[PDB]
């Protein structure tokens, strides 16, 4: 039904595009000018220890923190170590202003993070019996039972896939799937192997012109085996575990088809509960079926966590399985947002600040946002001569960081529509005027905006 | 018809020129912001190509200056296309869902899902219903043009049975899923009855082909897709508003397979405009978010106006340049305007005239210049409306001197007021006492 | 000894034992002392803004002029608005029609949860027959955007060999079974029962809207179960037919020894 | 001889359904080879 | 009555002494001054659900129960047209037989989804409780007894005496507890009866109205010779952690004609 | 995993003297707040003393979370020992004092006692009758030992449970007959040639002896607060674990105090007293204090037991200051034990049994090196230097660390001696509590 439009396949930039790792040895140094970063020695070769200390299972509970000023590259180590780990270890990037919730208490939704988290996985096996119904022809007992009518000892069904098709004998107590899903000739089904419980899926669709108007779903021949004994990966969140087990998805009722009916609320979870999860998760890694994986909740913009987060960040940190804390803070001397009383450092409290594993992020030097503004401009694709790269690292390092990767846009939009391919100075002191930055923005701001007026401000 | 003269209705585009962006100062409405407009234009030109994910622009300026006509005429010059969101700061505060997911959902409402598909529907007004008795049926449908009889097996005249389908609806079939929607009965048989019930609501006849296949293109937003994959009946809570906090996992899940989609060409990815008007209403805690949600790969470019000088930041206690944190100003690009000279002044009061279909003598426009010079925009366009209906009292077709005179006679602009207020202060309540006389 | 909690209502005693004596028929007389008395026209005539009688006059232009005819949700005010930008652009992805929209925007809480009482769930089977990687994971276009309810790890759990997952899902159940919360006796209970307050209204049309309402029999087919004599003539017809209550939608009780009472048994 | 009582038993030869005379001629035999 | 006094000097050393002096069967209801403050409804609801825990009443009941094993169970359905729902049961003949006296009576279609809602099959003994219309089952008769069984029943004998028993009960509730009974229904055959005790229980606001109509419906009992009215304590401790919107509340609430003594 | 606190394995005194050993069972290094923590725990033991308050003060990083885990794992699991953290009480559902007084009655286990009554056999015929769309089941089950041939029958709930299970002919289940449960166990025959669907070939057991009809006596521990929910609502159960309980009104509590009494005395419960350990206690406001201090009144209190960081702190919800962050009159009530600073000699050995917790192999100089950081950074940033050291080494492919290891983690990760420094420094790129500038 829905058509396919053969268009180019591409992705958009954003603004941690160019990052695709840490770019380290083999033994750990940092190289400067590798796999997306410029610079930044120390705090990659941290951020490597950091990684080797995710992937070697020994972390259980740490805590690392990223200091360092605003636009030096605490999110781009992240994504970096985001992208390092893989995709199957779990990564949860809230930020502080996102455990204020309105249905739970705020150091409820840190938990849920937590067990977001921390994967979960599973290698199990799945055999079924698969696809569409040919025959369904019963086969009359060697002895009838007296008083009865007909008695059935086995019953057949011919299963057909899209490979090969099979005969099949089965005990008679198939039959109460049978009546209750009605199941027909031209129905594709799937015979499970613990219980035996026929479900049907739908119509085949080589019936689909039988009748005329009489139509559901079509779905098609199952396009592969008729008797899988398939092997399973499966990763859950023990987030997912905690959900599934306080609020269940399914039931057969009335009370549950409105609790799924009406809106999911957020409930605050009882820590029985989750002792008990923890305590059959680690039951079911000593027999060797679950593997445990944890991952990073990097808790982004640490400052906005309140005094009353961090009293439950130490106890949900010297539990037995927690994931990785990898904050990021980028104020000095700072009040807590709780308790107005102390002014401490990184607006961390002086008691939480002794677990965090601090990370420093410096200032760039006046010849790296150079290169940053080289790898930014083959990312984006926009190509620019030598002095235009001298005027942008002029801007980067005379005004902002953040607001040197800027100018490349409408640069890039005033080249082609002045009817060029590569951006030259004249773009760039053309688009310099058009998108101001914060400095001048605030000297027009003071000097001209000088009190409210007709023709003035609002203060 | 609901549609009435507002404010904001002469602007019809931002009116720049397409090919090398010159800002032709009247066209489309708007009249003499020529450095704004061809940054505004820019803008507009990296939006529609929609590679560049994720930026900011702040629109400053003093107020009754175009900060929110600029908005307009770039969400009139884009079309139906490509999305756009009006939302001004203050509906982020809500008691129902946080201030961080009810700003995610901003962010998730402009950005589009365009998929292209056939329609295999088959509208038809039924004719006889023929059941056999013996499973099989027939059933008879008609057009205005066409009649035809289709065959039935076994289950849709169950459904048929469970709809309570008479001779003389309107019946329409989704063969592509199989279920009968009634959409009604005829005007053929409304002659039939007399005392009708409450459901029968009465239509035309179908026209043409009973088969109607059509390629439609669908567009939908990842707000709409998160929504209905928020429970099981859920579509209609976007339509209502009963909905919450929606989980990360959904969300997570529902990105993960319009990545897939993209993959596999079903479906084109639009982005689009996220307008946050007055965005110094936000406090602390929500450009903590803002400075996050500009890092994803699925992050609209972001247009936001602000009228604040150096202001105190809600929900903290410290000054700061248009009311917004310096780390968030590091990230943004500002775009200034400027006031408006009188030869603007002029044709932006003539430009309301001739929207309002008000009729001007010259001494009359430029008395009305040298009001709006004196006490600004706003109470100038307030002018024109009043003294068309003085006019329209005293029965005088052209507006003159003397009805903007009354009209500035009767109604006090905002320069006066203060002097009204510091004129009389003993009786207007400033914070203790009042005389009462 | 067996006990009860005390009851605050108005139930009506027994004149003497030597009186009815075998062919006797219990009567539910039970009302609420607590009362509250309306006239016959408030409660009945043209004080209810939702009864249309005369002097009521608004009640049946304002009923069809909102509910059928100024509507969004009708089928041909949907028809209209389907082809593109427009509202209701995404009806054709979620796996419903105009009809089962129309019906969900009408009916209750309950009777729409009545209506979900007899769907068989398909697309989280899709999930066990339709997965291969040849198969680049087959969805039906009309049940497109129902993302949530295709890759579902439930489904996929309730299928696998050894229950380890399973055995994850619904441990509350296990918990909760296994510390003997079932079979321990109740300790606590309310120390007072009362019915609902009704409205002494003396007309007939009170008790019609009252044995409507706070009865409601619909409801009570839908919660309870279906008449015996409709199992008959569905279970010996000569073609299969749907029940209205397809089970008994009352749900388990979750204490077996004391179920939906608060009357005590000594033991 | 039950009414609407379709039987199941397990033993350790086999296992067999028995189904009632009076159901035969029902939709219940449409499965076990009767019909209407 | 006041307890002043610095901390460490027994004020609630007098307070448990006085609700050891006063004894079992007078009401007395220790709080403290930080415990009114709710998130379901306004902490002058926490304080008048207070003063009516401290005031109690003594009523003698006179249950009816049916007390028989169920014989013969066989709905009879009415006339049905087409209207949705189907058919309905409307009328049963259930024969209970007691020790002494067998009796075979008729329901009405809320008394039988009482039955049916607590599984009664053909020879589980019930009492029919003729007051709500509830009937608990208590198990399997004697004389279907069998210990080759696996349902793990209550095998109890046939209940002695008249199967229309009627006994009389004394009960000690108090004036909350009736408004929590008329404020949230609990009791009945119906439907806002039965899906009020499926969703969670909430603490609401109980209003004048209802406060008022219980007091005339208790000064009804007392007329009647049935019910004594036994007043009792409201001991707040920590009173100074009351703000001022309890103060003020506190005037009206102890102006009124029935209102415990207030100990803080 | 290892934790910062799986090393400790109990409180490490005499079981006749309770003396304090200066070096057993992890908690090493502390003599007066241990042998305190011992008394304490004896007056546990005993189960006695009702309502009493431990408050554990002193600098942070000196172990009083040690003490308090010690106290943990010298319980083992028999005694209720909740680990509150004093922010979980700010809920937006309940109210601040409920949640208080459910904190409370989760620490007094109730353990009650009662007869289940158990099966053992071979299944040797199943008979399942079944009505058509809709409607009640049949049940026989003829099951035989070596010794008695049963023809049982069956309900609702067994046939939803055997149907659940797949109890063919030749299985050895054991059904308890009060709770329902079925467990198979494995097969006495093989697998039958005449099936496909069946199943997957389980153990191999005989057939069992003895007798059909055991007699079980379990014993079963619940919180009083479990029984405040499973008796507080009619049919809304299972709130006790997804956190849903709004209120319980004080009619339910009073009742339950007087049938737990009922309890006790007819010999049919037995109530253990158990350990209230609130972490970081300076948190709450004094709406909290003021029901704390009450609560701590009655025969159903737990032993409250709890830390605290601060020196003279102002209470919050208060204008002014206090000891501890405690107003006083709730400090007359409870009973201080200090905790002290750390000596090297002590910290060295610390150190060492961190290090052979972590599997962490070490030479003398690093870790006289390692003793000398932990003198000045505390243990909180040589543990972590322990940890990063091991990989450091791991990396270069060295078997034990060494000085060289230690010097290269304590370069690259900050102690937060030198991040106040870092602070201190740098003070115009770091946003304060005022603007900042971009070079
Ligand atoms: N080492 C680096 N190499 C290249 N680009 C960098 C580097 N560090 C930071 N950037 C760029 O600086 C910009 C802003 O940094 P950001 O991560 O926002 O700082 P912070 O982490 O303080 O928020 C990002 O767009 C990123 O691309
Ligand atoms: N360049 C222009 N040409 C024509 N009309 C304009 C122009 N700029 C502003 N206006 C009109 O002036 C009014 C005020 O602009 P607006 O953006 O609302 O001011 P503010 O930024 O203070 O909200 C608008 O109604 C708009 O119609
Ligand atoms: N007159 C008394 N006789 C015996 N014990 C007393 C007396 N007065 C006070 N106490 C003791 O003082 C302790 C605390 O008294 P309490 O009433 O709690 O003080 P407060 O008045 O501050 O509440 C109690 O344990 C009680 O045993
Ligand atoms: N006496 C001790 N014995 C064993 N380990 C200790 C001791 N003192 C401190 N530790 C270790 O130091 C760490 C900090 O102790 P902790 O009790 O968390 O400090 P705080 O009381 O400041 O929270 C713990 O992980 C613990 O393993």
């Amino acid at each position: 039904i829905s058509e396919v439009r053969g268009n180019t396949r591409d992705h958009r930039t954003a603004a941690h595009t160019h990052i695709k790792g840490l770019g380290l040895n083999s033994s750990g140094i940092a190289e400067k000018q590798a796999a997306g970063f410029v610079g930044q020695c120390a705090a990659r070769e941290a951020c490597g220890v950091v990684v080797d200390l995710i992937k070697a299972h020994k972390m259980a509970g740490r805590g690392v923190l990223l200091a360092g000023g605003p636009g030096t590259g605490k999110t781009a180590l992240a994504l970096a170590i985001s992208q390092e780990l893989g995709t199957k270890i779990p990564f949860c990037p809230i930020t502080g202003s996102e455990i204020y919730s309105t249905e739970v208490k705020k150091t409820e939704v840190l938990m849920e993070n937590f067990r977001r988290a921390i994967g979960l996985r599973v290698r199990e096996t799945k055999d079924v019996y698969e696809g569409e119904v040919t025959e369904m022809t019963p086969e009359e007992a060697e002895n009838p039972l007296g008083g009865y009518g007909k008695t059935i000892s086995t019953l057949l069904i011919g299963l057909k896939s899209a490979r090969g098709q099979k005969k099949l004998r089965l005990d008679p107590s198939i039959y109460e799937a049978i009546q209750k899903e009605r199941v027909q000739v031209g129905d594709v089904i799937y015979i499970e192997t613990n219980t035996g419980a026929c479900k049907r899926v739908g119509r085949s669709d080589a019936y689909a012109t039988e009748f005329d108007l009489e139509a559901e779903e079509y779905v098609p021949i199952p396009k592969g085996e008729v008797h899988k004994k398939k092997e399973i990966v499966q990763d859950v969140t023990l987030h997912d575990l905690d959900v599934a087990n306080a609020r269940p998805q399914g039931g057969q009722d009335i009370i549950s088809m409105m609790g799924q009916l009406m809106k999911p609320k957020m409930t605050e979870i009882t820590d029985k509960l989750r002792m008990e999860i923890n305590k059959v998760v680690q039951k079911y890694i000593n027999q060797g079926v679950a593997e445990l994986i944890p991952g990073v909740l990097f808790i982004d913009e640490a400052h906005m966590l309140d005094i009353e987060c961090f009293t439950y960040l130490n106890k949900a940190l010297e539990s037995p399985i927690a994931p990785i804390v990898v904050l990021a803070s980028n104020r000095g001397i700072a009040t807590i947002r709780g308790a107005d009383d102390l002014k401490a450092a990184h607006g961390i409290p002086p008691d939480f600040l002794q677990r965090l594993l601090i990370i420093p992020t410096h200032p760039y030097e006046p010849d790296e946002i150079r290169r940053i503004v080289r790898i930014r401009a083959q990312t984006e694709g926009v190509q620019l001569t030598d002095a235009a790269v001298d005027r942008v690292a002029e801007h980067g390092v005379r005004i902002s960081l953040r607001y040197c990767l800027q100018l490349l846009a409408p640069a890039s939009i005033l080249a082609r529509v002045n009817g060029r391919t590569q951006v030259d100075v004249q773009d760039i002191a053309e688009a310099e005027e058009l998108f101001l930055d914060a400095r001048r923005s605030a000297n027009i701001l003071t000097s001209t905006g000088e009190s409210g007026g007709l023709h003035g401000f609002i203060s | 018809g609901l549609n009435l003269i507002a404010a904001h209705s002469h602007i019809r585009g931002l009116g720049v020129d397409a090919d090398t962006l010159e800002p032709r100062p009247s066209s489309q409405g708007l009249v003499g912001q020529e450095k704004a407009r061809k940054a505004a234009a820019v803008v507009l030109e990296m939006i529609k190509q929609g590679k560049i994910a994720g930026r900011a622009v702040l629109i400053a300026g003093p107020p009754s200056t175009g900060k929110t006509a600029i908005a307009m005429g770039m969400a009139q010059s884009l079309g139906q296309d490509v999305p756009f969101t009006t939302l001004a700061a203050s509906e982020i505060f809500s008691l129902e869902m946080s201030k961080t997911e009810a700003l995610t959902q901003a962010f998730r409402k402009s950005i589009g899902v365009r998929i292209k598909e056939e329609s295999e529907i088959m509208e038809g007004e039924v004719v006889e219903i023929q059941i056999d008795r013996s499973k099989q049926g027939k059933l008879t449908i008609k057009t205005t043009d066409m009649e035809a009889i289709y065959d039935m097996g076994s289950k849709m005249i169950d459904a048929m049975t469970k709809e309570r389908v008479m001779a003389g609806d309107i019946i329409s079939i989704d063969k592509s899923s199989g279920k009968i929607t009634k959409l009604g009965r005829s005007y053929a048989r409304s002659r039939d009855y007399d005392a009708m019930g409450v459901d029968t609501k009465f239509l035309q006849c179908p026209e043409g082909e009973l088969q109607k296949r059509k390629e439609v293109v669908h567009t939908v937003s990842l707000h709409e897709i998160d929504v209905i994959n928020s429970r099981t009946q859920g579509f209609l809570a976007l339509f209502s508003g009963d909905t919450g906090e929606i989980r990360s996992e959904i969300r997570d899940q529902i990105n993960t397979k319009v990545a897939e989609w993209k993959e596999e060409g079903k479906a084109e990815i639009v982005p689009g405009v996220l307008f946050i008007d007055e965005v110094h209403m936000l406090d602390i805690e929500c450009f903590s978010y803002i400075n996050r949600a500009l890092e994803s790969d699925l992050a609209p470019i972001v247009i936001m106006a602000s009228n604040r000088g150096v202001s105190r930041i809600r929900g903290t206690d410290y000054k700061s340049p248009h009311g917004l944190p310096l780390d968030f100003l590091d990230r943004v690009v500002i775009i200034n305007t400027h006031p408006y000279t009188p030869d603007e002044l002029r044709q932006i009061l003539s430009i309301r005239a001739q929207e309002e279909e008000v009729d001007l003598t010259p001494d009359a426009l430029a008395l009305l210049t040298k009001i709006g010079q004196e006490a600004g925009l706003r109470y100038a366009s307030n002018l024109i409306t009043t003294s068309q209906l003085i006019a329209a009292k005293r029965r005088a077709k052209q507006v003159g001197v003397e009805d903007v005179q009354r009209s500035f006679k009767l109604f006090y602009d905002p320069a006066r007021s203060v002097r009204f207020v510091q004129e009389s202060e003993k009786r207007l309540i400033g914070n203790d006492g009042v005389v009462d006389f | 000894d067996t006990s009860s909690p005390f009851f605050c209502g108005h139930f009506a005693e027994t004149g003497s034992f030597l009186r009815e004596g075998t062919n006797v028929a219990l009567g539910y007389s039970t009302r609420s002392l607590v009362e509250y008395r309306l006239p016959r026209l408030i409660w009945c005539d043209g004080g209810r803004l939702d009864k249309p009688g005369p002097g009521n006059l608004v009640a049946g232009f304002r009923s069809k002029y909102l509910n059928h005819m100024m509507n969004i949700w009708t089928p041909e005010n949907i028809r209209s608005s389907l082809e593109g930008i427009e509202n209701f652009t995404w009806l054709r992805f979620v796996d419903t029609s105009l009809q089962e929209a129309y019906r969900a925007s009408h009916t209750d809480v309950f009777a729409r949860a009545v209506d979900l009482a007899s769907k068989q769930n398909r697309l989280g089977h899709m999930q066990i027959v339709y997965d291969e990687p040849e198969d680049k994971k087959w969805t039906p276009v009309h049940a497109l955007f129902q993302i949530c309810e295709r890759e579902n790890p439930k489904a996929v759990a309730e299928i696998t060999t050894e229950g380890v997952l399973r055995d994850l899902m619904n441990i509350a159940r296990v918990k909760y079974r296994e510390l003997g919360l079932c079979r321990l006796e109740k300790a606590a209970r309310p120390r007072a029962s009362a019915p609902p307050i009704e409205v002494v209204c003396d007309s007939r049309s009170a008790v019609i809207e009252r044995e409507n309402i706070m009865f409601h029999p619909a409801m009570r087919k839908a919660l309870f179960g279906p008449t015996p004599s409709e199992i008959k003539e569905a279970s010996f017809g000569p073609r299969p037919v749907t029940l209205y209550p397809p089970r008994a939608l009352l749900p388990a009780p979750d204490h077996d020894k004391q179920r939906f009472t608060n009357i005590t048994v000594p033991s | 001889p039950d009414p609407m009582m379709i039987r199941w038993v397990n033993n350790k030869m086999g296992s067999v359904v028995a189904v009632p005379e009076e159901l035969l001629g029902t939709h219940a035999g449409v499965v076990f080879g009767a019909g209407p």
